[PDB]
This record gives structure tokens, C-alpha cells and sequence, in this order.
């Protein structure tokens, strides 16, 4: 049988999907679909703005981005992003969120951006008179963003190795007073790398420490003195 | 970090996980004025 | 007058406050290295040794070598 | 050395035994007023390697008016004690049905240890002591006046009488000495009889919270 | 260390319910003094039967 | 509170690597008597030796002896450091400590020991820890303790006789110069009901907020009734009752 303590210890130590992500992926389709029907009756198209924050709160799980990805999300992302039947653009809200989100979702090659056309996605948008100056921005740096690797250019001014610009950096090379005066640092331009210029007391000073712990009048609670951090 | 972002909160159709994104939280930092966030 | 400096402006690269100081003081030596281009010195110290003056021994080192 | 730690042995078992007293469990006037002669006489002399090893100084006693509601009271050997002894304490509690313990800590203990206390509060009530803290017995002190804890079918009186509710009164928290010396948990209440230079007698409350 | 004393307790005072309570209707003292008497009519006096 | 900084007269520390010949006259005559009967390993003892010599007049007015200062420090320091000392009846109470090695040390024949330090300077570092950290008597956070016979009658005993009169009795109390309620209420001999602080926040920590509603209303009436003037006991009351009413000492600030 077990022991109280036991169930109590075991209780307390109990507290510690592509499928759903692959239904979510379909269920953006079919909300993007009705939305082109509600469109051509000219009524209000609520389901992809209605869908919107489930499909936000999940696009934002960083355990699942590969998932995501790998399931076609950039497919749906441009069904979202593309203009409806009358050519009006999305809900303001959804190219908001799903630019943001797509800045959110670096690890899109490019066959991903050829073959999901969510790259002529964005620079519709970012062409499109109709659309907000900081969605163009965004659009913007997301183009910059994906077609930089089209160039092997990167941004990341820490993914240059050490030796890249050392290298380049020798690649570039050319050819009185009555009190103390500050001098100011060197502006010399550094080119050259330098080589480099390459307990028994302990024991008894933590014994007496245990000992003066060991002499202190503490108290098995720790009494409130002035009401700070009372319990509860 | 904001634990639980392993699940799928919306089942779509097909005890319960904290929910979060999965992502490391900055801790922030306060220098006069200005507001800084840092990853360790 | 003021409080003493713990972080450098890499020599190389010139990324403000990009470098600081690891202090092994057990085996006498100070360890240098730039979170931006990752550039590395070291240099030995004393217990007198500040991160200030690791910084100027790269600083020395560097200014001897560029001539 | 032996005579004295024979002395602190003594002495805080007779705090112990003035607390259950005190607490309303059955403690004979012999076990209340034992002298420290008769004390090394039945529990031995030399607690340093020998005869009163602190397991022998464990008292069970039994609420003077529910024989079934019994309180241990544990003096570990351990100086500092951890999460496996409380276990301990626990089984030997389940096997006896025992809900109550005290224990007698000669050190601190581990917060770990302090946590599973509190975790455990709900079926099994168990608080502890620093032993430091059993070498007097502070409601002797001229300044401590008489503490009572009141039932909670004359708390429904005394707040019913004064029209007041609950939060009203004055406090005492669950840490304070007192409230510890007396076992009380948050939402009970105490009620406090002082002397007064003005009126001779004073009776006034406080709610545990 | 007046205007300290002052501010912390302004509101305290004497309810119809004979109880003093403060701002926050928190019973203080059940009876003012612990006597219910004010303090101008009281006066010195010696307890014979004590000693 | 006694440290052994109290009872030092001077302390040494000599290169005393024979002490069958030590370099120390005085002492020859009774250091023989520990080495003819070794109570520990004597390849195990260091050459440096520190040598503390106390002060008689400051040991008997505390009625400490060199066998109560001995078994202090080899309880505080251990195996690793020997203490020896001399009767207390010669002339000059002595004690000679001398640290002892490890076998541990001698099995890193190549290894570079830098976790050991030189004996020299691990004794002067020993002497400044034991001198002002070693308790010999006392407890600590107590500076001194003045010995009083009360002259006012609040700090005398008051016993009532068995005909009835109050008859106060006057006790030798002592007036310390820091506190430490807890342990000196337990010490024995200690009357564990009258001895009290004076420091309102030790009374809360060790005797409760009634406790404190009590000791902070008798410690305001002390100073308001220093000067002789009265205050009703009505206006002390509700100040200490409003300080105590949410059960923590609520500061006027
Ligand atoms: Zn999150």
C-alpha cells in the first residue's frame, strides 16, 4: 500500500501534434474559401478574421515552426495573403499579423518561397497603393530579408567569422601646459592580430563560519517583524 | 521560459499544458530612462 | 573622476562595449574575446590586475604588432 | 558534555510537557513538575554516546477531551533534518492513525522539509520546534499574558455580540511564538486576557491570519 | 516625529458601539482605555485594601 | 562574551623545528613532558609554532583555566592543529599551537599543490582568526556585562512575605551591553520570567505581539516618565494598540 507522505510526494510530481497542425493548415483553407464566397455575395467576409487569433496563437509555438513550415503553412499563409474575388486586400488585422508572423518565420528556404509563391504575396502587397505604410515596411524588409540568401548576402553582422575579417581587414590595407593634460585614446586602425603574451585555510575559516552560524538564536519560523512579505 | 508550447492548445477537430510559445524569456533592464532586454 | 570600465570597444572590429573580460585568477591569466567578431587575447595578471589592464595588454600587444 | 546536554534534554521535554498541558492533552502532574534528578533517573545520564538517545525521549499524549485525537512529539537525532526523516515521522503516524506531531529540531531544517510540513497540512497536522527554542517556556514570561483559544461555536458568539466581522479584529499571525506555543492555524481565533492598571482586567481577541 | 505620530493616528477614535475602531472600522481597543473613561474626569487615589 | 583576544597577554610565532630543544628557554622544562607521552603524530607536527602566553589577571577574573582554552580550540580547529600548554600554576600561563599536516598532502608527489599554503602565514592568519573569533566564555553579540545591585525597585525582586508585606528583596541583576534575550533567558540561573531586553523587535521575534504590545508600552512609559512628567495611561495604550493591531510592529513611519 502506498504511504500519505508517498501520494502526496507522487500527486505534487505528476504536474511535471502534427496532426493538429496539419488540421489547422485545413481548417485555414477552408475559412480562406468561405471568406471568397462570402465575397462574391458582397457580404462581410468574418472567416479568416474570425479564425485569426487561434491560428496567431499557434504560428507562434516555437516547438512546432518546422512543423508549420513543413506542412504547408506558407501555402495557406498566401491563400490568407492573396487578394479576394473583387481584388480588395485582406482585413487590415490579417496582413498585419501575418507579416509580422512571417517576419517571425526565418527558417523558410527557397524553394519553400518559390513553391508556396508567398515571395509574390508579399510584393503584391508591397506594390499595392491600397496597402498601409507600415505594412509596406514590413513587406519591404521581408523582401530584402528572403532575397538577400538569393545573393549569399547576410545581414547578421555576427555571422562573419574571425579569420573573414582579418583578412579583409589586410585586403583593405593602403600602401606647454600648467596641468596634466588628458591624452585621448589611440585611433590607430588595428590591422595586425598580436600573439598573446602567454584550501587548508578555507576548510577551518568554513568550520568557524559553521560555527558562528551554529551559535545564532534562530527561530523555526520566520516571525514577520513589520508586516513585509507576510504570508497570504 | 514559457512552458507548455509543445501542444497544440486548439485541437482543430481531431491535466492540461500551460499553453505558452515555447519561447526563452529576456530578463529587463532598466538604465535611467530607457527599458533593455537581454537573452542569456 | 568615476567608476572603472568593464566592457571595450572591440580594436578590431570597433563594436562598442562588444568585449569583455573572463579573470582566471587560478591560473594567473586573463582571457579577452570579442562577442561580436570573436577576436581573443590573454594576457597574464596578478591579483592587483583589473579588467582595465588586461584591456591595455591587448591594447600594447596590438599597438607593438601594427608597426 | 553530558550534564549539560542532560540539563537541555530535561528541560525542553519539560517545556514539551508544559505545551501539551497548555494545548488541552493529558499530562500527569508527575511528568509536569519532574525534577531533573528524577529525570536522569528514568531517561539515563550520559546522552553522548548512550542512554537518552533522542528517539527514547518521543512523547505520545492524547487530547484530554478526545482520547483518539493524539499528538506526537519527536526529538531527531539528526542535527539537521531532511525530507526522509519527516517520511519516517509520517509512516509512524499512518500506522497509529496519528493526525498530530511535533517535531523537536536541534538544528534547523531543510526547506525542503519545512515545505512537505506544510504540504501534508491537510491530513496530517505536523509543526516543528528549534530545541533552542524549548529551553523556556514563554508563557511563564511576565510580559506574555494568558493566551486562549477559543472554539468556534463562541467565536460565532463573540462576533455576533460586537456586530463585527471577522477581519475586523486585531491580528496575530501563525508564526508568532505564541501561536505556535498554542498550534493555531489561520482563521481561528485567540482570545487574550491581560491585566490593566486602569480597569484591572482586559480581555481582548486576535484573528490568525 | 509629532507629525508622524499624528498621521498614523487621526482616524482612531470612539464608535457609538463604546468599541474604538479607525478609518478601516478595525476594532482597536473594545472599550476606550480599556475602561471606557475619558481622561479628564479621572483622578490619583490609593487602594487601601492592597498591602 | 570572552574571546581569546581578551585573555591573550602577547602571542609569537617562532621556527621552532626541534621542540625537545625548543628555541624557547621557558618552556623546555615542561614541553618534554607532551613529547615523552605524544598524544597525537608527531611526524605529523610543523616546524612553525605559535606561542600565546595569557594574561593571569585577565584568566582568574573570568575564572577561566588553560584546559577550558585548550579543549575550545582543538574543538573549534580539529585534528589539524595541536594545542599544548602549560600548568596553571607556573609562572606564565602558555599555550604553544602548532598546525598539523595530512597524509593527504604527501601522496601528490608531482602534482602542483597550489590549494596549500605556507605554514608561516597560515599560523599569522590563524592567530588573526582565532584571536578575535575563538569564544572561549560568554555569548556573542554581548560586549560586556556590568553586575548590579538595582537600586530602583522595579529592577529589585519583590516577594510577598508570608504576613503580607510586599518586602522587596534585592537581588544582584545584571546589565549587559548588547542582547541576546533568547539564550541568556535560557541560560540556568537566569530568572526566565523577569529577564527581559529592553529591544522591542527582540521581543517580538522571541515572546509574540501581545508580548510586544506589552514591552513597547512599559519602554514608551520609560522614556515619557524619565523626566518625572506624566502621561495617562490611556494615550501610551492606544499608541502601543494601534502598532499592534495587524499583528506585526507597524512603525509610525
Ligand atoms: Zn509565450
Amino acid at each position: 500500500f502506498l504511504s500519505d507522505f508517498e501520494m502526496m510526494l507522487q500527486r505534487k510530481k505528476s504536474m511535471s501534434a502534427d496532426d493538429v497542425v496539419s488540421a489547422m493548415i485545413v481548417k485555414m483553407n477552408e475559412a480562406a474559401e468561405e471568406d471568397r464566397q462570402l465575397n462574391n455575395q458582397k457580404k462581410p467576409a468574418l472567416k479568416k478574421l474570425t479564425l485569426l487569433p487561434a491560428v496567431v496563437m499557434h504560428l507562434k509555438k516555437q516547438d512546432l515552426k518546422e512543423t508549420f513550415i513543413d506542412s504547408g503553412v506558407m501555402s495557406a499563409i498566401k491563400e490568407w495573403l492573396s487578394p479576394l474575388p473583387d481584388r480588395s486586400l485582406p482585413a487590415l488585422k490579417i496582413r498585419e499579423e501575418l507579416l509580422k508572423i512571417l517576419q517571425e518565420l526565418p527558417s523558410v528556404s527557397q524553394e519553400t518561397l518559390k513553391h508556396s509563391g508567398i515571395g509574390r504575396a508579399v510584393m503584391y502587397l508591397y506594390k499595392h497603393p491600397k496597402e498601409s505604410r507600415s505594412n509596406k515596411d514590413m513587406a519591404g524588409k521581408l523582401i530584402n530579408e528572403w532575397s538577400r540568401p538569393i545573393f549569399g548576402l547576410t545581414s547578421n553582422y555576427k555571422g562573419m567569422t574571425r579569420e573573414e575579417r582579418e583578412q579583409r581587414d589586410l585586403e583593405q590595407m593602403p600602401q606647454f601646459c600648467a596641468r596634466a593634460r588628458v591624452p585621448m585614446p589611440s585611433n590607430k586602425d588595428y590591422v595586425v592580430r598580436p600573439k598573446w603574451n602567454v584550501s587548508r585555510l578555507d576548510k577551518q575559516m568554513r568550520k568557524f563560519t559553521d560555527i558562528r552560524k551554529k551559535s545564532r538564536s534562530a527561530h523555526a519560523v520566520k516571525i514577520s517583524i513589520e508586516g513585509n512579505k507576510m504570508p497570504l | 521560459i514559457c512552458e507548455g508550447g509543445e501542444e497544440m492548445d486548439n485541437k482543430f477537430g481531431v491535466e492540461k499544458g500551460h499553453g505558452g510559445c515555447g519561447r526563452y524569456q529576456p530578463r529587463i533592464r532598466r538604465s535611467g530612462l530607457e527599458l533593455y532586454a537581454e537573452w542569456k | 573622476t568615476g567608476t572603472l570600465e568593464t566592457q571595450f570597444t572591440c580594436p578590431f572590429c570597433n563594436h562598442e562595449k562588444s568585449c569583455d573580460v573572463k579573470m582566471d585568477r587560478a591560473r594567473n591569466t586573463g582571457v579577452i574575446s570579442c562577442t561580436v567578431c570573436l577576436e581573443e587575447f590573454q594576457t597574464p595578471i596578478t591579483y592587483l590586475s583589473e579588467p582595465v589592464d588586461v584591456y591595455s595588454d591587448w591594447i600594447d600587444a596590438c599597438e607593438a604588432a601594427n608597426q | 558534555d553530558d550534564e549539560e546536554e542532560t540539563y537541555r534534554l530535561w528541560k525542553i521535554r519539560k517545556t514539551i510537557m508544559q505545551l501539551c498541558h497548555d494545548r488541552g492533552y493529558l499530562v500527569t502532574q508527575d511528568e509536569l513538575d519532574q525534577t531533573l534528578e528524577e529525570f536522569k533517573a528514568q531517561f539515563g545520564d550520559k546522552p553522548s554516546e548512550g542512554r537518552p538517545r533522542r528517539t527514547d525521549l518521543t512523547v505520545l499524549v492524547a487530547h484530554n477531551d478526545d482520547p483518539t485525537d493524539q499528538m506526537f512529539v519527536f526529538f531527531p537525532e539528526e542535527p539537521k533534518v531532511g525530507i526522509k526523516t519527516i517520511k519516517v515521522y509520517c509512516q509512524r503516524m499512518q500506522e497509529e492513525n496519528i493526525t498530530r506531531a511535533l517535531i523537536v529540531v536541534q538544528q534547523g531544517m531543510t526547506p525542503s522539509a519545512k515545505q512537505s510540513l506544510v504540504d501534508m497540512a491537510p491530513k496530517y497536522i505536523l509543526e516543528q520546534f528549534l530545541q533552542q527554542e524549548l529551553l523556556i517556556n514563554i508563557t511563564e514570561h511576565e510580559l506574555v499574558p494568558e493566551h486562549v483559544v477559543m472554539t468556534k461555536e463562541e467565536v460565532t458568539e463573540l462576533l455576533a455580540r460586537y456586530k463585527l466581522r471577522e477581519n475586523q479584529l486585531p491580528r496575530i499571525q501563525a508564526g508568532d511564538p505564541v501561536a505556535r506555543y498554542f498550534g493555531i492555524k489561520r482563521g481561528q481565533v485567540v482570545k487574550i486576557i491581560r491585566p490593566s492598571e486602569t480597569a484591572g482586567r482586559y480581555i481582548t481577541y486576535r484573528l490568525v491570519q | 516625529i509629532q507629525r508622524r505620530l499624528i498621521k498614523s493616528m487621526e482616524s482612531v477614535m470612539v464608535k457609538y458601539d463604546a468599541t474604538v475602531r479607525n478609518s478601516i472600522n478595525q476594532v482597536v481597543q473594545l472599550r476606550y482605555g480599556e475602561d471606557g473613561l475619558a481622561g479628564e474626569s479621572v483622578e490619583f487615589q490609593n487602594l487601601a485594601t492592597l498591602k | 562574551h570572552t574571546t581569546l583576544r581578551k585573555v591573550t597577554a602577547n602571542t609569537a610565532i617562532y621556527y621552532d623545528p626541534n621542540p625537545q630543544s625548543t628555541v624557547v628557554a621557558e618552556d623546555q622544562e615542561w614541553v618534554n613532558v607532551y613529547y615523552e607521552m605524544p598524544d597525537f603524530d608527531v611526524a605529523r607536527i610543523s616546524p612553525w609554532l605559535l606561542r600565546v602566553e595569557l594574561d593571569r589577571k585577565h584568566m582568574t577574573d573570568r575564572k577561566l583555566t588553560m584546559e577550558q582554552i585548550a579543549e575550545k580550540i582543538n574543538a573549534g580547529f580539529g585534528d589539524d592543529l595541536n594545542c599544548i600548554f602549560n600548568d596553571d600554576n607556573a609562572e606564565k600561563l602558555v599555550l604553544r599551537i602548532r598546525i598539523m599536516n595530512s597524509d593527504e598532502n604527501k601522496m601528490q608527489e608531482e602534482e602542483e599543490v597550489v590549494d596549500k599554503m605556507d605554514d608561516d602565514v597560515f599560523l599569522r592568519c590563524i592567530e588573526s582568526n582565532m584571536l578575535t573569533d575563538m569564544t572561549l566564555q560568554g555569548i556573542e553579540q554581548i560586549s560586556k556585562v556590568y553586575m548590579h545591585l538595582p537600586q530602583t525597585d522595579n529592577k529589585k525582586k519583590i516577594i510577598i512575605t508570608e504576613d503580607g508585606e510586599f518586602k522587596a528583596l534585592q537581588e544582584w541583576i545584571l546589565e549587559t551591553d548588547g542582547v541576546s534575550l533568547m539564550r541568556v533567558l535560557s541560560e540556568k540561573d537566569v530568572d526566565p520570567v523577569r529577564t527581559t531586553s529592553n529591544d522591542i523587535v527582540e521581543i517580538f521575534t522571541v515572546l509574540g505581539i501581545e508580548a510586544v504590545r506589552k514591552a513597547l508600552e512599559r519602554e514608551l512609559y520609560h522614556v515619557i516618565s524619565f523626566d518625572g512628567s506624566y502621561v495617562n495611561y490611556r494615550h501610551l495604550a492606544l499608541l502601543c494598540d494601534t502598532m499592534t493591531c495587524r499583528g506585526h510592529l507597524m512603525a509610525i513611519t
